RNA sequence: UAUCCUUUGUUGCCAGCGGUCCGGCCGGGAACUCAAAGGAGACUGCCAGUGAUAACUGGAGGAAGGUGGGGAUGACGUCAAGUCAUCAUGGCCCUUACGACCAGGGCUACACACGUGCUACAAUGGCGACUACAAAGAGAAGCGACCUCGCGAGAGCAAGCGGACCUCAUAAAGUGCGUCGUAGUCCGGAUUGGAGUCUGCAACUCGACUCCAUGAAGUCGGAAUCGCUAGUAAUCGUGGAUCAGAAU
């Protein structure tokens, strides 16, 4: 049923059900069944109409979703904006080489590509 | 450093003379060193398989 | 009473012969319960079935380490060397069918240059 | 029954004697209940629809190979019928293991399948070559 | 009632001092419970043969400690000053 | 085709004091001019200060940079990169 | 490695008795197990058939039989087989250098092509829990009990032994119980993201392990091809030699 960033855990036992979402897994499982008390060996057809409501709000409060999503970006941009090679690693774009990559160098590459 | 290698000092600090450590002689580690030699264990080594260290033996098996 | 130690590969089992009913207790559960589901389990009370005895005799055994088929055939030797103490004269028949004896094939690890530290890397017809 | 006590070993996919007769015995039972007769007949019977007579054998004798039929031992039979029936079972559908062995002793008693398409082959490349028949060996 | 327990490594050497030690004790002590031989605790090592190739060759060493009882019983004045006196055996580790 | 086996070249003096600074925990951004020496993990999340030939520049030691020569991160010319400098 | 016997036993066991914090632990005694040495045993001798015979075939007796099961070991000689960087050796060839010391840069370059291998896809196989047995070795800065952090590796801390009295060790499997029967379902665990300990002067390319999350290929997989016959195959785990240290 509906409980985070749109998932659509179907025909699963309770426990795996959310080791689906990108957030929480395994032992996040046992504990968020165990705190609302849900069996573990019930499928997602046979959960009441109040189990899931005390499923969703308990586990609403967690970090997912784009939001996360976009501080890996801004991690990976803030070091690459920067004079560090690990920035540079990231976009590979850089020169791999010892002679120029900037000019002169289709021996290797071939063909122009487009920009 | 040459300053923490201060032990060079006959006269210790303001601590009793027991202040004075050891340091190694070709390197200077304190580490791990062997009063017998004076040298650390990595310059003991060096110096054994050179066999610039008479009466040492590499052990064998 | 009478007792019957047991050898066979890693596993031994003391048997002690008492004129009973028929029942044994292998390290305190019944024989059918410790050997539960297994067409060997019979093997063990082999022995006492060429002298004829089960029904006149009760058993106790008492095994320890190895696989159930080693104890299986622990149990059996140690019955049958205790049989002997009840009448000596049983030897001449017990003996007969090779009961009164252990057995080596004692696994041995895979010796190298061969395959089973036995059977040596046969060569493609020459 | 010394026979199932020998089906208990193939059927006994993996040895597993502990739960392997406890499919066995689930599967006479759920057949009973299926079919109006007893379990133990009702097996003995899947067993023998599935068993050859005569097979043939290649022999290049001198010239070039010769099919030659020869009669087959009461020994292999057994063990073809016993293996033939739990690969057939374990060819179903049903999600119940227990239930593929019961529907496979009663279709194997109404006979048809791919076990019968060989039986028939068999037979049919005997006869056809009922010539060599004075070689019965 | 004195146990002398007498360990080494070359079995002969032991056969000597231990047969030495009853001997002596013979006479002014008791006959002793008699010398064992008790049981030996071996160390073996298997190295290969040769140095190169022939992986099947490891032959087996062997460095034995053989013990000994002997135990000498109503033991009198005698019985030891012919004990603390005479010593021969060097590669033999006495325990009285 | 580089080389150290066992044998890595460590100024003994940028050595022993990056190991004093060990005593608990770590010490502010020190400053060493033989650039010869090479990164390794005692001297991990400290700031040695190498000398470019005018002056000292924070180099923020990392797991990452572990391996390579204080020199490597210690630019000596310096081009104002004629442009808007961005990235 | 088995049958049995003799000699010995601080390995073993109320087998037998007594005590028992009921752990052989203790008293105690050597039967049993085990350790070590020596010795005993198949030789086709006996029975039936065949044959000139050997010997073959069947059978009884027998723990095992026709070399019961296995190692080390590889001839007159072959390929002028491999190695003169294990060593030895005939000839030939170099002495400011094809000698020596030291710093730094690698052995881990590609648009493609090949050989040899590893990872790939459960339910005797395996997994989860519980629980019962082995032998041979190793350990000084090293093996690392125990405690604490982590579904962790391994840390921080730290006892003990120097070692048939401390540790590496948990033996794996078995045994008892449960799950499951082919639905990509906590089954299967690859791959990948984040965090993080460590051995190591270092581990981006080359690590081991695992916390956190993700979680595919599969439901026995194209042409072909490989090992195996009784405690054997397949499968799981452990130890050791080489070794400061990376041993699928």
């Amino acid at each position: 049923a509906r409980i985070a960033g749109i998932n659509i855990p179907d025909h699963k036992h309770a426990v795996i059900a959310l080791t689906s979402i990108y957030g929480v897994g395994k032992t996040r499982s046992k504990a968020i069944l165990a705190a609302a008390g849900i069996a573990e060996d019930v499928k997602i057809s046979e959960l009441s109409e109040g189990q899931i409501d005390t499923l969703r709000d308990e586990v609403a409060k967690f970090v997912v979703e784009g939001d996360l999503r976009r501080e890996i970006s801004m991690s990976i941009k803030r070091l690459m904006d920067l004079g560090c090679y690990r920035g540079l690693r990231h976009r590979r774009g850089l020169p791999v080489r010892g002679q120029r990559t900037k000019t002169n160098a289709r021996t290797r590459k071939g063909p122009r590509k487009p920009i | 450093r040459w300053n923490a290698v201060l032990k060079l000092q006959t006269l210790p600090r303001d601590s009793s003379p027991s202040r004075q450590r050891n340091r190694c002689r070709q390197t200077g580690r304190p580490h791990g060193f062997l009063r017998k030699f004076g040298l650390s264990r990595i310059k003991v080594r060096e110096a054994a398989m050179r066999g610039e260290i008479p009466g040492l033996k590499k052990a064998s098996w | 009473q009478y007792y019957g130690t047991g050898r066979r590969k890693s596993s031994a089992a003391r048997v002690f012969i008492k004129p009973g009913n028929g029942k044994i207790v292998i390290n305190q559960r019944s024989l059918e319960q410790y050997f539960g589901r297994e067409t060997a389990r019979m093997v063990v009370r082999q022995p006492l079935e060429l002298v004829d005895m089960v029904e006149k005799l009760d058993l106790y055994i008492t095994v320890k380490g190895g696989g159930i088929s080693g104890q299986a055939g622990a149990i059996r030797h140690g019955i049958t060397r205790a049989l002997m103490e009840y009448d000596e004269s049983l030897r001449s028949e017990l003996r007969k069918a090779g009961f009164v004896t252990r057995d080596a094939r004692q696994v041995e690890r895979k010796k190298v240059g061969l395959r089973k530290a036995r059977r040596r890397p046969q060569f493609s017809k020459r | 029954s010394e026979l199932l006590a020998k089906f208990v070993n193939i059927l006994m996919v993996d040895g597993k004697k502990s739960t392997a007769e406890s499919i066995v015995y689930s599967a006479l039972e759920t057949l009973a209940q299926r079919s109006g007769k007893s379990e133990l007949e009702a097996f003995e019977v899947a067993l023998e629809n599935v068993r050859p007579t005569v097979e043939v054998k290649s022999r290049r004798v001198g010239g070039s190979t010769y099919q030659v039929p020869v009669e087959v031992r009461p020994v292999r039979r057994n063990a073809l019928a016993m293996r033939w029936i739990v690969e057939a079972a374990r060819k179903r559908g049903d999600k119940s293991m227990a239930l593929r062995l019961a529907n496979e002793l009663s279709d194997a008693a109404e006979n048809k399948g791919t076990a019968v398409k060989k039986r028939e082959d068999v037979h049919r490349m005997a006869e056809a070559n009922k010539a060599f028949a004075h070689y019965r060996w | 009632r004195i146990r002398i327990r007498l360990k080494a490594f070359d079995h002969r050497l032991i056969d000597q001092a231990t047969a030495e030690i009853v001997e002596t004790a013979k006479r002014t002590g008791a006959q002793v419970r008699g010398p064992i031989p008790l049981p030996t605790r071996k160390e073996r090592f298997t190295v290969l043969i040769s140095p190169h190739v022939n992986k099947d060759a490891r032959d087996q060493y062997e460095i034995r400690t053989h013990l000994r009882l002997v135990d000498i019983v109503e033991p009198t004045e005698k019985t030891v000053d012919a004990l603390m006196r005479l010593d021969l055996a060097a590669g033999v580790d006495v325990q009285i | 085709p580089r080389s150290l086996k066992k044998g890595p070249f460590i100024d003994l003096h940028l050595l022993k004091k990056v190991e004093k600074a060990v005593e608990s925990g770590d010490k502010k951004p020190l400053r060493t001019w033989s650039r010869r020496s090479t990164i390794f993990p005692n001297m991990i999340g400290l700031t040695i200060a190498v000398h470019n030939g005018r002056q000292h520049v924070p180099v923020f030691v990392t797991d990452e940079m572990v391996g390579h020569k204080l020199g490597e991160f210690a630019p000596t010319r310096t081009y104002r990169g004629h442009a808007a400098d961005k990235k």
